[PDB]
């Protein structure tokens, strides 16, 4: 916001919303930093706002700065004698001599690179992920398993609207696994009281490099669904919805958003 | 301007969809909706005695010489273990930032790469090395660096992932910078503007993406 | 007078059996415990 | 003998299917103290 007054030369001043937390059409009308641009008490709103096709009816939004999207994160889980004696070498006449003891030098480097060998493969351990992604069996079938799953989201949110419009039994399962916010679920995981927690991609990224140690983790290497943006709202059919993107578009030509980030969104755990 | 801008402008097309790198440039002339696409930019790279010595005043110097022959190959494992364990990276490789014949990287001649690296003069030397090495499509430049005629290649995220898939020869760099989009050029304010976003956005909210990546993008050989 | 040539040679491969078997398992991780040193002059590096 | 076996017709092939045995497993051991003490 410093670096957009600065081009477009705006004056404004900032407070804080009281009702809603980030937009809700309860009986027809909005809330939050989207309700009062709707009611024009405010001309612009800046945050975390999740473009959607249901939010950009009422405002508009201008070009994305950040890609997110809605992810899960789950915690790190942590003649006789002749085959006898050729057989007990590997295991650490004058001609039956030699074959023995050429047949010890096979073994020695079979047992010495078999060793070597070995040890270079723990070096490479790793791990992987208990679920395959959103459409997981554990999670279409939630509680239908010997081990019944828990999982929820805060509710009142976009990602709660977009469970709802596309998987209703699904929704319907977290009812009873709502949280209220980012330290309660990451407590809650950390205490096994919940098994999943859902919220929005970007953020819950900048959990994962900053959370105590890294037991917290991501699905897979890091797994969006539904990719979209985050949009600043503004009063509808501004005249400087023109002027207002443009400024963003200079940013990412000149490279003003990878310090930016590296200041805010850098992470410790890799 | 020439090219899908200069045909655009021209009045012979009327809608650009391609791959569309959206810069500053294009914003000014012509319109855009939500990119399609989400990626940056990277580098695509090409790649008694027999019994003692195996195993009165004699046999001090024989047991002596077994704990030599012990000792000899306890080195001799250890040094091959040695031998057998022990023995660019983006734009950061300083013998990209002053090259030379050996190390060759080239870009498409007339894109929007080349302009993205002239408007940043601090890399004036690598646009002086591009220049004599620009190829007109990206298959001609993966053609050459297939006959290892080409050491680095700046092009899309995408679309060298999709060439890896296909020939396992092909590797890509590490870092990945310009978090860009691709999406859909237009001509100037049109009612056929406000719709097409709207269905753009629509077909990223459900699994369609998904479905198309299903077809050509998820898929590897 | 013989013990000492049967005991060392077993180093590097009912009274005196207990005994030896507890020298030999001794003598298992001392040989052991060389091959880390192994490893660990292998680390090191005009 | 079976005391001097396992440290050093079917009895002496048990036998040294457990001599295979007891050196995998000393391997096995070797192996899990050098990564525990090299590495971390
Ligand atoms: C989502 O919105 C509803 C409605 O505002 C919240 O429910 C309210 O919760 C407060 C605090 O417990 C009560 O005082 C209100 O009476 C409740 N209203 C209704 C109609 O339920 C709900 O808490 C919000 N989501 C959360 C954070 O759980």
């Amino acid at each position: 916001l410093k670096k957009i007054s600065k081009s477009v030369k705006f004056t404004y001043d900032l407070y804080l919303v009281t009702n809603g937390k980030h937009g809700k059409k309860i009986n027809g009308t909005w809330n939050g930093m989207i309700g009062e641009v709707v009611m024009k008490r405010a001309y612009m709103a800046v945050g975390s706002l999740t473009i959607n096709e249901e939010r950009s009816e009422v405002v508009d939004f201008s070009v994305p700065f950040i890609e997110t999207g809605i992810s899960v994160m789950v915690s790190r889980s942590n003649i006789g004698k002749a085959i006898w004696l050729l057989w007990g070498l590997v295991f650490n006449g004058t001609t039956s001599k030699i074959m023995v003891s050429v047949w010890a030098f096979f073994a020695v480097i079979f047992l010495a690179s078999y060793t070597a060998n070995l040890a270079a493969f723990m070096i490479q351990e790793e791990y992987v992920d208990q679920v395959s992604g959103l459409s997981d069996k554990k999670f279409q079938r939630p509680n239908d398993f010997s081990p019944p799953f828990r999982f929820g989201t805060v509710p009142n949110g976009s990602t709660e609207r977009n469970i709802r419009n596309n998987y209703a039994e699904m929704h319907a399962y977290m009812g009873k696994f709502n949280q209220r916010g980012v330290d309660d679920a990451l407590l809650s995981l950390k205490t096994g009281k919940l098994d999943a927690f859902i919220y929005d991609a970007a953020v819950l990224n900048y959990m994962a490099g900053r959370d105590e140690g890294c037991k917290l983790v991501t699905i897979g290497s890091g797994k969006v669904f539904a990719s979209t943006g985050y949009g600043i709202a503004i009063q509808k059919d501004s005249g400087w919805k023109r002027q207002v993107d443009l400024a963003i578009l200079q940013l990412f030509g000149d490279g003003e958003m990878e310090e930016l980030e590296a200041l805010w969104l850098t992470g410790i755990c890799h | 301007w020439n090219g899908m801008m200069g045909e655009l402008l021209s009045g012979q097309a009327d809608m650009i969809v391609a791959p569309l790198t959206i810069n500053n440039e294009r914003a000014q002339y012509i319109e855009f909706s939500k990119p399609f696409k989400y990626q940056g930019l990277t580098i695509l790279v090409k790649k008694f005695s027999w019994g003692v010595l195996l195993n009165f005043s004699a046999r001090i110097l024989g047991m002596v010489w077994a704990g030599f022959a012990m000792i000899i190959v306890a080195s001799y494992t250890a040094n091959l273990a040695a031998f057998l364990v022990l023995d660019i990276t983006g734009i950061n490789d300083p013998r990209l930032r002053n090259p030379s014949d050996k190390f060759i990287y080239a870009t498409v001649k007339q894109s929007s790469v080349d302009i993205y690296f002239r408007r940043q003069v601090e890399l004036s030397t690598m646009y002086r090395h591009m220049e004599k090495h620009n190829y007109e499509s990206a298959a001609e430049a993966i053609q050459a660096v297939r006959d290892n005629k080409l050491h680095a290649f700046i092009w899309d995220s995408a679309v060298l992932e999709f060439e890896a898939s296909q020939k396992c020869d092909l590797v890509t760099t590490g870092e990945l910078f310009f978090r860009s989009g691709f999406g859909i050029g237009m001509r100037k304010d049109s009612p056929w503007k406000q719709n097409v976003s709207l269905s753009i956005l629509k077909s990223h909210e459900n699994g369609f993406m998904e479905d198309l990546d299903k077809t050509w993008v998820r898929y590897q050989e | 007078g013989k013990a000492i040539w049967l005991l060392w040679g077993l180093v590097f491969n009912t009274t005196s059996k207990i005994m030896v078997s507890v020298w030999a398992f001794f003598a298992v991780i001392f040989l052991a415990s060389y091959t880390a040193n192994l490893a660990a002059f292998m680390i090191q590096e005009v």
